[PDB]
């Protein structure tokens, strides 16, 4: 797997050239920023089991059939699966979001997850909705913004993490 | 590529757990120690050039056998391959300090390199010596800091010691 | 099923005015909906009121539900002079998972019930008799006859069209007569 | 808000439901005189149509014009399908509402409403005077006249009621002035986009 | 589907045997057991609906703290949810005594259900009331026979070991 | 695997039903025949070796290149693998038959099979006809109407036992 | 015993590597971040009589259904069990905080706790409402500096996560 | 595997106490010493092939035995077993010197490693001699008295570290 370090390195590689001045400070902007991820990492984690309940528990909401008769939330067997998925999901989209690169994520669980998902019938729909949901609550707890959770972090713009967040996600729903 | 944050989140991986307090301290060691070994990286490609062909001119130096024919540099191109060589070597130990692991050495410099070399009848001990004149001529806090001194000698210490 | 047996309820302004509506149902669980139909016929929800939940109150609005005698008749209080409408009575089991038929849907195909409505009229308040100021209005072989009046009783040739009595924003009436006096 | 068509012809029941994560969209008719009661829910996912019991087929269809959209299409016009139509999708404490149209169904000339305008003493009177706009012989009598400012856009306006004249219908409306206050007028037929009326000081 | 009949055969397509003398004894004992089996699921098909009522009052009687806000029965929609898990689970019994074997019971409401129970803050407890109350609640001969009773209170029995 | 009981859940739990009087009646009346079941398994198993080596001897002998070289019976191996896969098909359908179901043959030895005959060049033609003579003599079995062995059973129809196993090696056959 | 030093040198063996360059950095995170996780453990060791007294009255008054006959908390004993409990795990948050990672409670309070609290009918619930109310109950600096109460508060979010 | 402070936690277990004042002192002394440490293990590793030839090569020349025919240093093959016995040793002791204690060592190189040389007949005399040899040049090097190679750090005593070394090394000795 790669970080953002490993990232620019690898980029670097490409054309045979040490890590440039541009990319030198990007990765001394994401030290600088380093905290505040860190902040970002304990905001999702500490709060995982509820961002996945709460997902799984709004994508069964809006679409009851997932958990009637044929639906693929039916069946405790195949809830506790869901469950476990949308666990995995957020928890590589930590991993992404603590190493500051999607190449844990992409080649960990999105890697074969989309024809894993339609061998089983998971509907892909229902997926990108939980993947939505969990992406809305797991950036509100980036930047404190859970109305009956507040995490205790320096004042500061956590938007960059955020955004970074939202864009595992939505990594994740179009992997799917 | 070997990391502090791949080290730690491929241990959570493997253990199947979110990112707890153990990988968020080691991301904060990354932090700290990112001042010094970013100093290092930055130096070392700003000064490069100089230190791969004064690395070059002490390899051959202390083996002027390698010219002799049927050896590693008996022509010209072989000679401009060794300091490209050494080349990938501190581009690679550039690459190392600003990841903060020894990752890409271990990946693209460090791996099948024994083959290789072994099969190119490329003596380990050229590469050592280049790399231990480049250890042993930095100077602090002349070249770079103490702590960017540390972290430079220590990559190029773990090269020396996956040539020996 | 729903039954609302009484329309076209009158209460004054700050006043509270209860509609009764019954239902009949095989449910188990369900929720009585209460909508009121604007002029502009936009169904707007009001209150939500379950079998087994305690008497529903969204402010001004309140609900008192029966189990046994299945009357969810919703109450408003504090009326305002922008309230009235056709009220709704609608008996449906949207959230409910359990106690309904054997078919195979998903409560989002169910459908919402409705009685026949109840049109409630917010008159004003009691107040003093007020005398109206008459215009007559012509523009092009056209006459209008505007009339601050209490009560409803303004009581004002090619055709003459129905005066239109309306309850002005003042808590009193204005009366327009169209056509091509002052009797209040 | 009205769709006035001959009968044996066909209806367009658009509606501005902005819901994004529908399955099911119902589509209710009042009949203003009977409770409001569904023809059918259309199956968003799976684009079907199911009829309630006792009807029979392609009398009503769900078209999807757009990516969260529905049309509720009516073949062989009657007088009996006139009413008033809604989608309706279920939400989290309760079922959502369109806007709602009025479907009039005609057996089979220029219904748009022709504004009589009375520009108005009040102003000696009452220091504020009122501007009363009437729309005369239009079809079908479904209209929605309010009075907005040329610098924003709903003031109080009193509205008085609509009136059959032979066969259309005649409807007025005034405000009460304490500038240049529009009245808008929307119908159904128009001279396309809604109809507008200008008033002086 | 956990069985007499697919675990016989489960096991002789393990040893790769056609189906000998003890498969078809087993098969015998599912044609024995199978009246009284049919009997209680029969009975609890035709009145799964006061079962299941029964079930969930004597669930949220035991526990009126899930009524609290916060808590699993904090509102109607999942006081419903709760009735529905008790179908559901009564429905799995039928099914397990249908099939002679705590097959569907184990497929469709056991596996993973304290994965879900524990992410859902649904308390085992509850669950756990609701079936001791229905095993209880049962009567011989006017309910079912003493047989089809041991059936039932054995599925019951069964989903309780897997809550507790 | 799915036995007669399992299935008819599995078409119950599609519908959220308890499992209907239509259904239990069904049930009932397999548990009534299910001495008649376990006495044409017992037919069947009791004469399986024989069963087997007839299919395959009657399908070399109608199709003698079989044997011949560069044919998929001549090498003994070749031909003690096709004695064995024959003698899975006649285990998997006494076990459909002992259970009532058709879920056991098609899911452990069907999926997948004709793929892996097509692979390995097993004749598709060749091997239904062995297991349509597999079919004959299990179904003369089940009748004990075989010529050459008579299992002493009490006078009744098994017609519906027999048309069962037809119908797995009918299975069988439209599988590869 | 999972912290920074054990994850970094568990990694290094299972690739049979000498410490490197990020395993110094994973220590030098252990170096920075131990002021604030030993500040959290100091004041928890010299508090956590009332801190457990207040998160065990906490949770008895979240739910006093636990008092009931049958319940967990029907006896003094089994109070005092609880209590007990709560001591135990802020213990092992103590250790966790002293270690630096989750591997003290992981090892003694975490693992088979699910199988401890399913057989001894103790709803995880119950813990769970004393480690939020010992979370929410901390405040900054009144109890301890604000990166204490990080790592502090993060080990009762893993407790509660392991929970829930 | 532990480190000093889960050394000290499970002492405290031990007594079901909560970390005391003292061994919350000592384990700030050994954060304070924490780059100390750092140093001293980035000392052994950075020479860590020169210690093993060092002890190897001193253990040969000291006992001409263990490469004369029948010797256990003899036979290229015996001679790589022992130079990746003294570098795993080595390892092991960087990780108890890093981790500031010996479990790692213990559990994972020293359990069973005396029977193993004992069945191999490995010679625990001159496996101890290496062991001592790599003690002494480790311990030099922490100290940065080793001859032929410095190592620049900041002037301080890292006695405390190289007396570390030193017991893990003795603790080796000790367990063959
Ligand atoms: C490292 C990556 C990683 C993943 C992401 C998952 C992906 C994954 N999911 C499932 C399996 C499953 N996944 C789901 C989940 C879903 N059902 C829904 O209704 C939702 C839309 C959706 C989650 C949001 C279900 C229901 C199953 C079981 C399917 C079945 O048995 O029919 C399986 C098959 C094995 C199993 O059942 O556990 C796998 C590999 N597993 C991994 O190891
Ligand atoms: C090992 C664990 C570990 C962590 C968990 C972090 C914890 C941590 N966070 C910040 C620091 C910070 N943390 C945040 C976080 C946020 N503030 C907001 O208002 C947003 C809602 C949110 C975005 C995620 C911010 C913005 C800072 C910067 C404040 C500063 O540096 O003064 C700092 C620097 C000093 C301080 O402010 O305390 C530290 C140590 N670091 C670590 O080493
Ligand atoms: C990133 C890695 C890095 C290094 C390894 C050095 C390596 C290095 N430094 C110098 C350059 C020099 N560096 C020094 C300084 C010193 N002289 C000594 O004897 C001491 C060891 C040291 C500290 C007092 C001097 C005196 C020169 C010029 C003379 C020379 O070439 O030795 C040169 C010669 C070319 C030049 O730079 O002008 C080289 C190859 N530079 C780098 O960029
Ligand atoms: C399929 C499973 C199945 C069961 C578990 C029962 C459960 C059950 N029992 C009763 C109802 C009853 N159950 C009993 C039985 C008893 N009461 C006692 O005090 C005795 C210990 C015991 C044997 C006399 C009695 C007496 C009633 C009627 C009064 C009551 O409601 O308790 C009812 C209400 C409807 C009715 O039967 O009138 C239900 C649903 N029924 C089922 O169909
Ligand atoms: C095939 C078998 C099968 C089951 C057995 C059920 C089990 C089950 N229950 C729930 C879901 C739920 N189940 C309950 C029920 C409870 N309420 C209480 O007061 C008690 C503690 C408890 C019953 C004793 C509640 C309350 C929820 C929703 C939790 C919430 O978000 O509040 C869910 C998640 C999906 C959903 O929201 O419906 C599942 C799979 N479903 C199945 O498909
Ligand atoms: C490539 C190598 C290879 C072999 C070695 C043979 C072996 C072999 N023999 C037979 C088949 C046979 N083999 C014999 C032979 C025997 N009759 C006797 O009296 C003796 C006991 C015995 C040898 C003296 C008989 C009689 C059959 C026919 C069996 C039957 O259908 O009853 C078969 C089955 C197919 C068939 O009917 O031909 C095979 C594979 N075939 C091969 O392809
Ligand atoms: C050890 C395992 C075991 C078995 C093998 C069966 C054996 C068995 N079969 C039947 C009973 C029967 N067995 C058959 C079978 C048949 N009759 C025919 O004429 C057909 C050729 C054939 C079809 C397969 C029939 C038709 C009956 C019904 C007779 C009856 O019940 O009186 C009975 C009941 C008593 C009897 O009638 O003898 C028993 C015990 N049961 C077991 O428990
Ligand atoms: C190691 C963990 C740790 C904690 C979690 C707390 C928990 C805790 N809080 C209090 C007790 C108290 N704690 C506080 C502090 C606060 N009360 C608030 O309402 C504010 C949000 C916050 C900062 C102003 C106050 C004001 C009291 C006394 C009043 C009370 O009991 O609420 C006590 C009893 C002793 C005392 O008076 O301090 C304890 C053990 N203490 C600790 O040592
Ligand atoms: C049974 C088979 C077997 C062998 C094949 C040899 C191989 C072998 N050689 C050496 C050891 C050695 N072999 C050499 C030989 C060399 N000197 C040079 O000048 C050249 C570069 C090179 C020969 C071409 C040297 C110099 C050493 C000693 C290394 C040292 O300590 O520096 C050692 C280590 C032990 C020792 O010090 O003796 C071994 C195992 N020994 C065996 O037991
Ligand atoms: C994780 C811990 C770890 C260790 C510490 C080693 C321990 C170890 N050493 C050997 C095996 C050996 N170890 C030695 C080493 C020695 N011979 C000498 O003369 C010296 C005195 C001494 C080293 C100082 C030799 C020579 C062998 C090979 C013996 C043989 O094959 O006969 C073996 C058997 C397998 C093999 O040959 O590789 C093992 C398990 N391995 C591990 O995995
Ligand atoms: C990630 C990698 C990493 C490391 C490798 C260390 C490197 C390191 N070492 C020290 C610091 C030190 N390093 C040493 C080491 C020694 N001095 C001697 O004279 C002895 C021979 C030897 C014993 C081992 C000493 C004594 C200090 C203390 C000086 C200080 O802290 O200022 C410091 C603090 C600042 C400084 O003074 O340089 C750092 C960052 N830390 C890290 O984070
Ligand atoms: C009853 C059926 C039901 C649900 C279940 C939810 C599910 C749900 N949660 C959301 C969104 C969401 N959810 C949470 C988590 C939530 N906030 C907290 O502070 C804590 C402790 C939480 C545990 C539940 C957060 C923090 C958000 C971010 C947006 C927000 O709520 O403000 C969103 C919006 C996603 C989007 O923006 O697209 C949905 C649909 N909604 C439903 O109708
Ligand atoms: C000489 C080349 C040769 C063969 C070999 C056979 C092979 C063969 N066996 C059959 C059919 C068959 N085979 C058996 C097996 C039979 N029962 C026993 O218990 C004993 C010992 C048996 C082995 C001989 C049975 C019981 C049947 C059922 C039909 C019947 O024979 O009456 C059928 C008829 C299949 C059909 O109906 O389509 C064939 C072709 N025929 C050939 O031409
Ligand atoms: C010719 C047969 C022969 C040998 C081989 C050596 C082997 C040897 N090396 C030692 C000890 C030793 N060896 C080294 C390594 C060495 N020092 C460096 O600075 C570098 C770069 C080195 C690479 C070789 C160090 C650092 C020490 C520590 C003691 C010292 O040399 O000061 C010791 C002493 C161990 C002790 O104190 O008990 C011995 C015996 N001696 C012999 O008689």
């Amino acid at each position: 797997m790669l970080d953002a370090f490993s990232r620019v390195v690898v980029n670097s590689d490409s054309k045979a050239a040490y890590v440039s001045g541009s990319d030198l400070q990007a990765l001394k902007t994401f030290i600088a920023d380093g905290n505040k991820r860190l902040d970002a990492v304990n905001s999702i984690v500490s709060n995982a089991s509820c961002i996945v309940s709460d997902a799984v528990s709004g994508m069964i909401c809006e679409n009851p059939g997932l958990i009637a008769p044929g639906g693929n939330c039916y069946t405790n067997r195949r809830m506790a699966a869901c469950l476990r998925d949308g666990e995995i999901i957020l928890r590589y989209t930590s991993y992404a979001l603590l190493a500051g690169d999607s190449s844990v994520l992409e080649d960990r669980c999105l890697n074969g997850l989309k024809e894993t998902y339609i061998a089983l019938g998971v509907p892909t729909n229902s997926t990108a909705r939980a993947v939505s949901i969990m992406k809305s609550s797991a950036v509100a707890f980036i930047s404190n913004t859970a109305p009956q959770r507040k995490m205790a972090t320096a004042a500061g713009d956590c938007s960059a993490l955020s955004s970074e967040v939202a864009s595992y996600c939505d990594k994740v729903s179009a992997a799917i | 590529m070997k990391s502090v944050i791949t080290t730690t989140i491929s241990a959570a991986d493997a253990a199947g757990r979110f990112p707890s307090s153990s990988d968020l301290e080691s991301v904060q060691g990354n932090i700290q120690r990112a001042a010094s070994r970013l100093e290092a990286a930055e130096k070392l490609a700003g000064n490069h050039e100089a230190v791969v062909k004064e690395a070059g001119d002490a390899c051959f130096a202390k083996y002027p056998y390698l010219k002799n024919p049927g050896e590693a540099g008996d022509s010209q191109e072989k000679i401009n391959k060794c300091y490209r060589d050494i080349d990938h070597y501190m581009r690679l130990i550039n690459y190392s300090l600003v990841v903060g692991g020894t990752g890409p050495l271990d990946e693209w410099g460090i791996a099948g390199a024994r083959e290789v070399y072994r099969a190119l009848n490329l003596p380990g001990s050229s590469y050592i010596a280049a790399f231990v004149f480049t250890r042993d001529r930095l100077c602090v806090p002349r070249d770079m800091s103490a702590q960017a001194a540390v972290e430079f000698s220590g990559a190029l210490d773990y090269v020396i010691n996956s040539l020996c | 099923k729903v039954t609302q047996a009484q329309s076209s309820v009158s209460m004054p302004v700050r006043k509270a005015v209860t509609l009764n509506c019954l239902y009949e149902t095989s449910w188990w669980s369900y929720y009585i909906f209460w909508y009121k139909q604007l002029p502009s016929k936009e169904m707007i929800f009001l209150i939500r009121q379950g079998s087994d939940e305690q008497n529903a109150k969204s402010g001004r609005y309140s609900v008192n539900f029966k189990k046994a005698a299945k009357s969810v008749a919703l109450t408003i209080s504090a009326l305002q002079l922008e309230d009235s409408a056709k009220y709704f009575c609608a008996l449906g089991a949207p959230h409910t998972y359990w106690g309904i038929s054997t078919d195979l849907s998903s409560w989002d195909t169910r459908q919402m019930f409705f009685g026949t409505g109840i049109k409630l009229f917010v008159e004003p308040r009691s107040q003093p008799h007020t005398k109206p100021s008459v215009f007559v209005m012509k523009n092009g072989t056209n006459v209008a006859c505007l009339v601050e009046f209490y009560p409803k009783d303004i009581r004002i040739k090619i055709t003459e069209f129905d005066p239109a009595i309306v309850i002005s924003p003042s808590g009193k009436y204005n009366a327009v007569k169209l056509g091509k006096s002052v009797q209040h | 808000k009205s769709v006035t068509r001959p009968t044996r012809s066909s209806a367009e029941i658009t509606c501005d439901l902005t819901v994004i994560n529908a399955f099911y969209i119902h589509w209710y008719l009042h009949q203003e005189g009977k409770a409001p009661q569904r023809l059918l829910y259309y199956d968003v996912s799976n684009s079907k149509d199911v009829l309630e019991s006792g009807l029979s087929p392609g009398k009503y269809y769900t078209h999807t014009p757009r990516r969260w959209s529905w049309i509720l299409i009516l073949r062989n016009l009657i007088e009996n399908d006139s009413g008033v139509y809604y989608c309706a999708t279920w939400d989290r404490p309760s079922k959502l509402f369109g806007s709602g149209t009025t479907l009039v169904v005609t057996d089979k000339a220029d219904v748009s409403p022709k504004p009589t305008i009375f520009l108005p003493a009040e102003t000696k009177l009452q220091k504020a005077g009122t501007y009363l706009c009437l729309l005369e012989k239009f079809f079908p009598d479904v209209i929605k006249i309010h009075w907005q400012e040329k610098k924003s856009n709903i003031l109080g306006s009193q509205e008085g009621n609509t009136m059959k004249t032979n066969d259309t219908y005649m409807k007025f409306s005034w405000l009460t002035v304490p500038k240049e206050h529009r009245c808008i007028v929307r119908h159904e037929n128009n001279k396309g986009v809604d109809q507008e009326i200008i008033f002086p000081p």
